[PDB]
C-alpha cells in the first residue's frame, strides 16, 4: 500500500524531468559554444530561471 | 559563374568537392614517461642512467 501510494507521486516527476532533458539538445550551429540549445516550440512559455 | 565563356577563354570546369572542415573540441589526456623502466637489467646496468 505504501508503494502504491508513492508510485502516484514518483512517476510524473520522472516524466517531467525526462521531458526537460528532451527539450534540450547538445548541438552546435557553426562556431557555437558546443552546448545548450533548446527548442522554442518544445518548451512553450518559460522564464530565464 | 558562366562556364561557356570560361570555356571560350580556355578554362574547363573540373570536379566539385566539399569543405567539410573543423569540428567539436572534445579532448583527452595522456601521460608521457621519459625514463624507461628497467627491471630485468638490475644485474649489469652500472650508473649509465645518471
Ligand atoms: C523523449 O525522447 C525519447 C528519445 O527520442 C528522441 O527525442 C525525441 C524528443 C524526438 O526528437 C525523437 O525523434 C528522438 O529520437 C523518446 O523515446 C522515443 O519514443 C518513441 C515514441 O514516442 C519511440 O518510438 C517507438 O518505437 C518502437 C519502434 O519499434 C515502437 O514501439 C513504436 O512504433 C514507436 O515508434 C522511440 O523508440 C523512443 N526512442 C528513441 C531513441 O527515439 C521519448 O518518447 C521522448 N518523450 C517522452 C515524453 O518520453
Ligand atoms: C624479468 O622481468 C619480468 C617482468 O618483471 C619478470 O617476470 C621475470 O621474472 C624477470 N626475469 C629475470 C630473469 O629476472
Amino acid at each position: 500500500g505504501y508503494l502504491n501510494l508513492i508510485n502516484a507521486v514518483i512517476i510524473p516527476i520522472s516524466q517531467s524531468l525526462e521531458l526537460m532533458r528532451n527539450n534540450v539538445k547538445d548541438g552546435t550551429p557553426n562556431e557555437n559554444i558546443f552546448g545548450a540549445i533548446v527548442a522554442g516550440a518544445a518548451l512553450g512559455i518559460a522564464t530565464a530561471a | 559563374v558562366d562556364f561557356e565563356r570560361l570555356a571560350s577563354i580556355g578554362g574547363i570546369k573540373g570536379h566539385s568537392k566539399l569543405y567539410k572542415i573543423k569540428g567539436h573540441p572534445t579532448t583527452k589526456d595522456i601521460v608521457i614517461k621519459l625514463v624507461p623502466n628497467l627491471n630485468n637489467l638490475t644485474v649489469c646496468s652500472e650508473m649509465s642512467i645518471d
